[PDB]
RNA sequence: UGGCUCUGCCAACGCUACGGCUUGGCGGGCUUAGGUGGUCAGCCGGUUCUGUCCUGCUUCGGCGAAACGGUUCGGCAAAACGUCGAUUACUGAAAAUGGAAAGGCGGGGCCGACUU
RNA sequence: GUGCCCAUCACCU
RNA sequence: GGGGCAGGCUGGGA
């Protein structure tokens, strides 16, 4: 539980950068800022029914939500119209979703280690 | 501009060249394992290679080194993508420094001059000068002879910036010979090796009808004497100089064709050579009698570009007549 | 520098989402194009658009091929989304150019996930 | 049986224009009804792609939530009732597409 | 059978839905959650009916809990009251109704 | 219990519902999404009392744990902080105490 | 993006805990890269049939001999560009991620004609 | 595997 | 006859 625990608070730097984003894009792309925050604060029971269970396809769709969080980045940096994630917003999010993965990648390697 | 060059990479590493190379690595590559894993964490893995370059802490990754066997055998070791976009980045502040003092006759890997306007160059410099007679030559085996020594001391009278050499000494350690063929950085550190011949063709020997196309050398001429001459010459120097056997060399009239770059090029016509033609046969017939006829409707029109220069018809007809498709 | 290697990686859905990112390029703009009204179409159109990468991406982080068929199924909806956007939106949504291109990225979407689903029935 | 799909796609072009006119008083119904209208879609092609009579049952109960949603909206009052030929003229519809349905249940239950 | 729960049922809609438009814009959240769960529920007792697994049936009596759930809370939400206690007692009875059709039905499969 | 559970988490409602609707427009999909974790966390609660299978009573139990990042999130990431660290910790005791009535229920399914 | 948990007015399906809520209007505020191909650096032959074409000089060794792309024609080549000079002189302990030039060679450049 | 050139496809200036 | 170009036709690298 000290991997589930740490990967939420490392998690929560990506929320906490990423939702002040999220609440920017305008309600043009509204459908897509829904779906980002709902992938963006979604990801925490992703990481919570990971560590309320030991199974590592638990820890998979956590991978996954992460993996869809990055798309999410590719994507709003890319819609063009009202604009969103400017391209250093998608450097910087990339760069704590990766030790968001960092810890979920040890994570996994532990289960799989028993 | 006047020469020096010392502080590239500075320039190599801005983040907005990074993500020039880092599009230019990805051009045409994003079906691949290396795009599709770098992809992921894109913006966050240029950060992380331009922080090894700005750091002088990146070290080249291993090629895998497997063979082609297509037109002939040839050791083509591909590298991962994080190597391929350091050259990409590499090769968008340092290309640009060798391709320019690189005389106007060399059209290998160059903006705007290629394989086409080396054919055009050839025969246009055919119905000029009305050359009586032509040198066509080849290095041996160019890439695997190129001296990674010599070459040094070309790649060190350019760039000058301490760190940029130790960059292009990451991508080619100044070794041995063999130059990995396979390689964005190698493409252009032959243009500039076999550039050394040019400038004794150019520059000493006076010669001012040629082309060369990385290391074919085509020298239009007027005494079939002359030319063999200049071939001695240009050997004796790319041999004891650069290190570079010639292969096959011709000092043959225009009568023979100028077998240069896919074209056999008279000064007045211009075919393409027999082994295109019967690759893309085959490739055709092939691809009938496996299933594909709709997918050949984009080669062929790719095809058709390759061969509206060439005086065709000797394929066209052809497969008109083994299958009755309309090619054209 | 090993670019960040996420874990459970699959080409198949790294090289499906990124085809399908081409999708989405070609049909978001005309998704946010359709007008006022027809809203909740485009919501419901977007959210098959968009919501399609999640159903490609669980695929790959997974050893279920029921997560692919659910990715079929989706696809197979955006294809009907293309029918309604067409042939039953009231202006137009969509141009039946922009269906036959659409069509085209869609089917080499579905041409992977098809290789895919082969290839994990094995 | 994608000819579900296809006679569907008729129910939707009849049940579409009078369910985005909905106002927004009636919003969340509206939202509703166009979520089971063209979500029946999926259930169709969800039977489709697999042939569980299951499947095939979810879609008999979107369109009997569809049939719903017409006795509803025909009594959410003011102008934006479902005129009951709507209701009748898209009950023939829904109908043709239940017709279809049964058969398709039938030929999976009776192999 | 799911024909009579739901024509029971729809008397909850009947009385529920106009009360659940009236809920202020302010609990505009509960306000759609009450509605989606009020029509909605029709689904659970419909896919209930066209099919047969028991846990359909008890996935209908949780909306149906749920239901109950929304009246206690809109009863006394908040100063922009939602919905009067007059309104939740005449609703519960429609409910239960729907509940003891809902509950025999449970009981005639088990 | 069944109606136990609820009873308790209607207290976290009574109170997190006045905060979640204090939550300023600019964050009113976060409120939406809050207030959808909130009060649907019943419907989680219901559904495992009425089947009491053991699989509901754990998407419960993250329904909880999601409902805890939820205070966490209005109170340090929602930059104009919608809720204070007393309310964290009040509410906090409050799903504690649904938390307990979950706990115990989780062991009296998997008693067998 | 058929928004706003947003207001003022006015209505009236309605609902009211009698405050209002709701809802409707009505103003106001908030809201070029890309893909896929192909090209080419980048085969070794074998064989004669076909088609064509050449079959001379000779020193006697060999050398030979087989309708336009703007691929245009001229004129220039001062400048800029390239190249060498040169990572030189010079500056400075040191070129140290300072730094030329006189020149030399070019044609890549330039100017017009005509065509593109 | 590498680039150059080219073709087509998509796409708006 | 010998060459030289051009076109086939075939065999291997494949």
């Amino acid at each position: 539980c000290y991997d589930q625990m740490l990967i939420v608070e490392r998690y929560e730097r990506v929320i906490s950068y990423l939702y002040p984003i999220a609440q920017s894009i305008p309600r043009k792309h509204g459908v897509a800022r829904e779906m980002f925050l709902k992938c963006l604060l979604g990801q925490v029971e992703l990481f919570i029914v990971a560590g309320k269970s030991n199974q590592v396809s638990k820890l998979y769709a956590a991978d996954a939500g992460l993996a869809m969080l990055r798309f999410w980045l590719r994507f709003l940096a890319g819609i063009q119209k009202p604009h969103a994630m400017t391209p250093h917003q998608v450097e910087t999010a990339q760069v704590l979703i990766a030790e968001v993965g960092r810890i979920l990648g040890s994570w996994i390697a532990r289960v799989n280690r028993k | 501009m006047g020469k020096r060059h010392r502080n590239l990479i500075d320039q190599i590493t801005t983040w907005e060249n990074l993500l020039d190379a880092y599009r230019k690595t990805s051009h045409g590559k994003r079906r691949t394992w290396g795009y599709l894993e770098f992809k992921e964490y894109d913006l966050a893995n240029l950060l992380a290679l331009q922080a090894e370059l700005k750091a002088g802490n990146y070290e080249r990754g291993p090629y895998r080194e497997f063979l082609v066997y297509e037109p002939k055998p040839r050791l083509i070791s591909a590298l991962e993508f994080k190597d391929r976009l350091v050259q990409h980045a590499l090769c968008n502040i340092v290309a640009p420094i060798f391709e320019a003092g690189l005389l106007p006759y060399t059209y290998a890997c160059r903006p705007d001059k290629g394989t086409h306007a080396g054919v055009c160059h050839v025969q246009a410099e055919l119905r000029r000068t009305r050359a009586t007679h032509f040198l066509k030559s080849d290095f041996s085996k160019f890439f695997p002879s190129i001296d990674r020594a010599a070459l040094y001391a070309m790649i060190d009278k350019k760039i000058h910036c301490a760190a940029t050499r130790r960059l292009l000494r990451v991508v080619l350690p100044d070794e041995g010979v063999g130059i990995p063929i396979g390689s964005l950085t190698s493409q252009l550190f032959a243009n500039v090796y076999g550039g050394a011949v040019d400038r004794l063709l150019h520059d000493e020997l006076k010669q001012r009808h040629w082309a060369r196309y990385m290391d074919d050398i085509v020298v239009l001429g007027d005494d079939p004497e002359e030319l063999r001459a200049v071939f001695y010459r240009l050997r004796d120097f790319a041999s004891e100089r650069l290190g570079l056997k010639i292969s096959h060399w011709q000092v043959a009239p225009v009568s023979r064709g100028i077998n240069f770059l896919g074209y056999r090029i008279w000064p007045t016509h211009k075919l393409l050579r027999k082994s295109s033609v019967k690759r893309a046969k085959r490739k055709v017939a092939n691809f009938i009698k496996h299933g594909e006829d709709e997918s050949l409707q984009r080669f062929l029109a790719s095809w058709s570009g390759h061969a509206q220069w060439a005086d065709t018809h000797n394929l066209f007809t052809w497969m008109e007549e083994q299958y009755g498709i309309a090619c054209h």
